[PDB]
């Protein structure tokens, strides 16, 4: 299962 | 950065004339991911070729497996043709039953 | 008996027209189980292993939603990095991301990972303590400062030590018939005369799983690397792997050479010698 939140660089 | 592809051409199972098998072309260690890979039968490109989903190794270089169903003979010749930004011209690797 | 779950993401910008090509794949140890390809017709996360097909609709809808949010983050990233590196808008560039967790032999969390690359080189990575970041250059340093202020590490740590491990264990159970089975390499040796006085012995290891393996040649009981050649481990295409190592020897002296095979699937390493 994939992570829920993705922060931008 | 750019990295040139390593290439291996081989069959999934021990080669034996007349018996159905799978011809593989494994390309790895390259970057960027765009690459052109063709499996050849007596100099001509084979149409029913598939490939694995793009993945990469610890050092970020890419790898892909191209493959097709085939039945080897004593005459027919097989090879893998690869072209990449790092190559001046397409690279041809002939299939060797013993490798 | 350790295991891992890993997700790999690749986004390539296409300046001539449209959005980046995005490809995501998920793996449990050396087994791919899901994928997403922005060029595919489904526009959904798709199964690549029988045992994941057990998951219901809510699973697939959720993974699809999340993987699409991942692709948009990468799309934005490609733009951000282009600026940081002050690069032209006409060239194609690549962002890669990989993350996941490992469980030890005790089946408990062992370690987590979360790293990023731009044009095939390390950009920023979460350190093993899962609290600090390794930034490779000054572009990555700005990202690092932003992630520290937003406390991104804390968020990832929670996932890697919890959710990640919980699902890895769930998958390991659901696909235990294959995922918890080791396939010992099937081995044999071939002989090829290269001249009137020399021959090549090739030691084969076929159909094994997992991929990790070691093939070594010894001559009269001692390791030999000269006159040898070992190919990189390669996928057979049916989920297993192959590898071979060869040595050139004086014809008639084949008996002095032995091939040694170490693999998780072998209670004791195997030793092969020419007939």
């Amino acid at each position: 299962s994939l992570y829920n939140v993705v922060a931008t660089l | 950065i750019q990295r040139t592809p390593k290439i291996q051409v081989y069959s999934r199972h021990p080669a034996e004339n007349g018996k159905s098998n799978f011809l593989n072309c494994y390309v790895s260690g390259f970057h960027p991911s765009d690459i052109e890979v063709d499996l050849l039968k007596n100099g001509e490109r084979i149409e029913k070729v598939e490939h694995s989903d793009l993945s990469f190794s610890k050092d970020w270089s890419f790898y892909l497996l191209y493959y097709t169903e085939f039945t080897p003979t004593e005459k027919d010749e097989y090879a893998c043709r690869v072209n990449h930004v790092t190559l001046s011209q397409p690279k041809i690797v002939k299939w060797d039953r013993d490798m | 008996g350790s295991h891992s779950m890993r997700y790999f993401f690749t986004s390539v910008s296409r300046p001539g027209r449209g959005e980046p090509r995005f490809i995501a794949v998920g793996y449990v140890d050396d087994t791919q189980f899901v994928r997403f390809d922005s060029d595919a017709a489904s526009q959904r996360m798709e199964p690549r292993a029988p045992w994941i097909e057990q998951e219901g609709p809510e699973y697939w809808d959720g993974e699809t939603r999340k993987v699409k949010a991942h692709s948009q983050t990468h799309r934005v990233d490609l733009g951000t990095l282009r600026g940081y590196y002050n690069q032209s808008e006409a060239g194609s560039h690549t962002v890669q991301r990989m993350y996941g967790c490992d469980v030890g032999s005790d089946w408990r969390f062992l370690r987590g990972y979360h790293q990023y690359a731009y044009d095939g080189k390390d950009y920023i990575a979460l350190k093993e303590d899962l609290r600090s970041w390794t930034a490779a250059d000054m572009a990555a340093q700005t990202t690092k400062h932003k992630w520290e202020a937003a406390h991104v590490a804390e968020q990832l740590r929670a996932y890697l030590e919890g959710t990640c491990v919980e699902w890895l264990r769930r998958y390991l159970e659901n696909g235990k018939e294959t995922l918890q089975r080791t396939d010992a390499p099937k081995t044999h040796m071939t002989h090829h005369a290269v001249s009137d006085h020399e021959a090549t012995l090739r030691c084969w290891a076929l159909s094994f799983y997992p991929a990790e393996i070691t093939l070594t040649w010894q001559r009269d009981g001692e390791d030999q690397t000269q006159d040898t050649e070992l190919v990189e481990t390669r996928p057979a295409g049916d989920g297993t792997f192959q590898k071979w190592a060869a040595v050139v020897v004086p014809s008639g002296q084949e008996q002095r050479y032995t091939c040694h095979v170490q693999h998780e699937g072998l209670p004791k390493p195997l030793t092969l010698r020419w007939e």
